[PDB]
């Protein structure tokens, strides 16, 4: 069997412009073959690490869908894309279940996401009412009501406005520099399994 | 819901908009300090004026919430470091004359001329000729015209500045619940909720007090052995019995003695431990300079520098087309970024100067986990002292013979240990009767225990009766002889160079001991010891967080202020002033009896 119909994980991984960690980016994967390989054999990634599945054999079994969730989150907070991590990012951004199956990459883009004005194109929550649900996306601008009177819309006093901005410069340290993350989550339905890797021969 | 949490939120949104501001004005400050233009000026001053009044606005809105309902003490020290009013208590218009008179202090003092009479076509600054002529002439008259002619310009452009500045500053921290101008700047040091580890502001003067009373011996023996050597400089004018002439310690307040060594030097015929001829043989860079201070660092066990350290440092005088300051700083612009501004030099003072700023820059870096308004010392002493000891490990003939600056067949005798101690008893031990005598002035007249029309009949008394230094003239009113100084004329406070000096004998026993260290204090080395380290770095990581005195108690087991490591660096060298001034009289009376 020729191998044709590739996964595009050229969209996702080498995108110009990724997302905001309040508003990230996700695309479903189905109906192709892909393969891993082109992942493995990029050097820059900081993590690739993996939950439930080993890295190594990807390419053979196989899955229903492939979410991709594509953001950009700071240095620090790499550790906080993982099962069972609690933050700002884990809490009010991005929350993955404690039965994960799937990977996380990421990597370093100061060639691409820093200004020497700062980049304030890249923004976050910071505050929010409870914790999100595992794959939930929250992109709702109002503002957070810290004390017993009401906002009434405004900011202020006991009000903030929770999107803060992630204002990367290239001269930062490493924990703060914009590191760029995509989470591949493999699901499993009753629907016949189409993401399938590639066959050899 | 309730006020703790509502003061959490508020203490994330400060964080994060604190830090933001913050770098900006950092990085404006650093193109102002590495390229000096005046687009770089207007940038520093409008990434300034956003700051202060950033700050300003968030200490309005910090002080609704009060702090006797918060239990946290994080939290509460967080809102007790933002809550202060600072000089905005006051009027407008006084707040405004305040600010006027503390620049025109600075234009004074900055801007300083005193020339020659009869000789007016040009005139000799402080910085680059007094400097000179108080460290190295040797004739009395010329430092006694250069000493009477700047104290007595300065003094009488100064005195009215300072007495309107004493008023403001007293009624500035009044209006801000302290008792004097000398309460705010001990409040520094005020530790309030802790059990077993409570500091008051008024503890520190007896505490002082109470170091400086086993001070004092060692200092007299010191102080006898200076005067006998300068006896031979000085064959007539200095008394026996009596007290130092004023225009003859060798700089131009007589703070620090170190321009002394060559008048006062134990054992002339044996060489010093200057490593500069074999970094100019070896051809060593600024750059491996700085490696070197990295692998001392990376020998004890602390974290290397970062990549933006190497790349955004400027560790070199970049030219004459392009000025910089070239005094050594080092940077904490925030985010992760930390930089040393040093324009080097091959030489051993300019390796130590290094080694202290690195140590500035690993204390600056430990703390980078906790918040921004905790991202200091935990006083103002510990964040010097953390320095000058590195300055203490890297200039031992052991670490000099590790890295291949000292040969390895160096005799180590115990003349050139006699002698390098005094070089560095007139550098430290010299400086603490001036700096306590200094802050206990400046305490009185905050206080109003010293009135207003005789404040120089007291310090002079002070100064014969604390550090042993005459006045070659009486002074009156007219005179503001404390003025004279950088720190006193801008308003800083000068304790810290007194707590630093004991922290860091301090932290050298405890770090000696950590190391196991088998000989004497002096000769101590914290190279290839990962301990020394892990017992530092527990309280570089604490940073404002904890009380000094937990910080303290963390490094050397004790909560308080010990004199004891100083003088057990000391000791021989005591023992060996002790045995030269058998024939001299230890002490000086109080009488004008030298002039
Ligand atoms: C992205 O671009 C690089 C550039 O050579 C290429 O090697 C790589 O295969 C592309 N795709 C991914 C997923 O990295
Ligand atoms: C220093 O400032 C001048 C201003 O004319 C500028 O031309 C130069 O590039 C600056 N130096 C650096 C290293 O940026
Ligand atoms: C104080 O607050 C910090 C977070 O702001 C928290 O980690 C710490 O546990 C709190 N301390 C106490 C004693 O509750
Ligand atoms: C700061 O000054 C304001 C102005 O009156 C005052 O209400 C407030 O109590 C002051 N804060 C402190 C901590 O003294
Ligand atoms: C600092 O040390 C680590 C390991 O100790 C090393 O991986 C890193 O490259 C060092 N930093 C630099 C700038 O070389
Ligand atoms: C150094 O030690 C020798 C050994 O006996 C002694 O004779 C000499 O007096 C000592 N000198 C000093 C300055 O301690
Ligand atoms: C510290 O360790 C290095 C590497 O083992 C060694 O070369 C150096 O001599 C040691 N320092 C001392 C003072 O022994």
């Amino acid at each position: 069997p020729n191998i044709t119909n590739l996964c595009p994980f050229d969209e996702v991984f080498n995108a110009t412009r990724f997302a905001s960690v309040y508003a990230w980016n996700r695309k479903r994967i189905s109906n192709c073959v892909a393969d891993y390989s082109v992942l493995y054999n990029f050097a820059p990634f900081f993590a690739f690490k993996c939950y439930g599945v080993s890295p190594t054999k990807l390419n053979d079994l196989c899955f229903t869908n492939v979410y991709a969730d594509s953001f950009v989150i700071r240095g620090n907070e790499v550790s906080q894309i993982a099962p069972g991590q609690t933050g700002n990012i884990a809490d009010y951004n991005y929350k993955l279940p404690d039965d994960f199956t799937g990977c996380v990459i990421a990597w370093n883009s100061n060639k691409l996401d820093s200004k020497v004005g700062g980049n304030y194109n890249y923004l976050y929550r910071l505050f929010r009412k409870s914790n999100l649900k595992p794959f939930e996306r929250d992109i709702s601008t109002e503002i957070y009501q810290a004390g017993n009177k009401p906002c009434n819309g405004v900011a202020g006093f006991n009000c903030y406005f929770p999107l803060r901005s992630y204002g990367f410069r290239p001269t930062y340290g490493v924990g703060h520099q914009p590191y760029r993350v995509v989470v591949l989550s493999f699901e499993l339905l009753h629907a016949p399994a189409t993401v399938c890797g590639p066959k050899k021969s | 819901s309730t006020i703790e949490e509502q003061a959490k939120t508020f203490l994330d949104k400060f964080n994060h908009e604190a830090e933001d501001l913050f770098y900006q004005s950092s990085l404006a400050s650093w193109n102002y300090n590495t390229n000096i233009t005046e687009e770089n000026v207007q940038n520093m001053n409008n990434a300034g004026d956003k700051w202060s009044a950033f700050l300003k606005e968030q200490s309005t809105l910090a002080q609704m919430y009060p702090l006797q309902e918060i239990q946290n003490l994080t939290v509460k020290l967080q809102l007790q470091a933002l809550q202060q009013n600072g000089s905005s208590v006051l009027s407008e218009d006084k707040s405004k004359r305040l600010n006027t008179i503390l620049n025109t202090m600075s234009t004074i003092y900055s801007t300083g001329k005193v020339c020659n009479p009869d000789n007016p076509q040009e005139c000799l600054l402080l910085e680059p000729g007094l400097n000179e002529i108080m460290a190295n002439s040797l004739d009395y008259n010329e430092r006694l015209w250069a000493w009477e002619s700047w104290r007595s310009e300065v003094g009488k452009q100064l005195r009215p500045l300072y007495e309107e500045y004493v008023v403001l500053k007293n009624e500035m921290a009044r209006a801000n619940h302290y008792e004097d101008y000398g309460d705010y700047w001990r409040g520094d040091y005020e530790v309030n909720g802790v059990d077993g580890y409570d500091y008051s502001r008024g503890q520190l003067i007896e505490d002082v007090e109470h170091t400086f009373e086993e001070i004092k011996p060692l200092y007299e023996h010191l102080h006898a052995y200076v005067r006998a050597k300068l006896m031979n400089a000085y064959p007539s004018y200095i008394s026996p019995i009596g007290c130092l002439p004023a225009h003859l310690l060798g700089d131009m307040w007589g703070r620090f003695w170190t321009n002394l060594y060559s008048l006062t030097v134990p054992f002339g015929q044996k060489p010093n431990i200057d490593v500069t001829d074999a970094m100019v043989d070896q051809a060593w860079d600024a750059q491996r300079i700085f490696k070197e201070a990295e692998k001392f660092f990376v020998s004890v066990g602390l974290p290397n520098m970062t990549q933006g350290f190497w790349e955004n440092s400027m560790l070199t005088d970049p030219g004459n087309v392009q000025k910089a300051v070239c005094h050594p700083t080092a940077w904490d612009l925030g985010k992760g970024d930390f930089r040393i501004l040093m324009c080097t030099k091959v030489t051993m003072d300019d390796f130590l100067t290094a080694h202290h700023e690195m140590g500035h820059i690993q204390y600056d870096m430990a703390y980078a986990a906790q918040p921004f308004l905790l991202r200091n010392g935990a006083n103002e002493g510990f964040h010097e002292a953390v320095g000058e000891i590195m300055s203490l490990s890297a200039a031992t003939p052991k670490h000099l013979k590790s890295i291949g600056l000292l040969s390895p067949d160096f005799q180590e005798d115990n003349e050139t240990e006699i002698n390098f101690l005094l070089k560095q008893a007139l550098t430290i031990v010299g400086t603490l009767p001036f700096t306590y005598m200094l802050e206990k002035w400046r305490w009185m007249v905050f206080k109003g225990e010293i009135p207003k029309d005789q404040w120089m009949k007291k310090w002079w008394e002070m100064k014969r009766e604390i550090v042993g230094v005459v006045e070659p003239v009486p002074h009156d009113e007219t005179y503001c002889d404390p003025a004279s100084l950088f720190h006193v004329s801008n308003d800083y406070s000068f304790i810290r160079y007194y707590t630093r000096t004991l922290y860091q004998f301090q932290f050298q026993e405890a770090l000696c001991q950590a190391a196991k260290h088998e000989g004497p204090l002096h000769k101590c080395d914290i190279s290839n010891s990962t301990e020394a380290g892990q017992k530092l770095f527990n309280m570089l990581r604490l940073g404002k967080s904890e009380p000094w005195t937990l910080a303290l108690e963390n490094v050397v087991g004790a909560k308080n202020m010990n004199v004891r490591p100083l003088l057990n660096y000391f000791e021989p060298l005591f023992t060996w002033l002790k045995d030269q001034n058998k024939n001299s009289f230890v002490g000086w009376s109080t009488d004008w009896s030298p002039y």
